[PDB]
């Protein structure tokens, strides 16, 4: 429903620490 | 520019993002405007008419 949105990646403060 | 033209140098900013700013300034989250943008636009146009 959001117009003008672009695809990108977000960081997670839990995945690198758990893995 | 929004409100920056009255407090210093003018800064360009899209009008939907300015509306999201003004909605977040009163307590309403920006998602209701970023999702139901067409409805708000139609209501504003009907009010102006
Ligand atoms: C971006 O601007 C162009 C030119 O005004 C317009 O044709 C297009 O619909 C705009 N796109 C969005 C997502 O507002
Ligand atoms: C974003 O990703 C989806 C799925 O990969 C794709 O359908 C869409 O065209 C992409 N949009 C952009 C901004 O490139």
């Amino acid at each position: 429903v959001v117009i003008g949105i672009v695809n990108n990646t977000v960081y997670d403060p839990l995945q690198p620490e758990l893995d | 520019s929004g409100w920056t033209f009255g407090a210093g140098p003018a800064l360009q900013i899209p009008f939907p993002m300015q509306m999201a700013y003004r909605f977040n300034g009163i307590g309403v989250t920006q998602n209701v405007l970023y999702e139901n943008q067409k409805l708000i636009a139609n209501q504003f146009n009907s009010a102006i008419g």
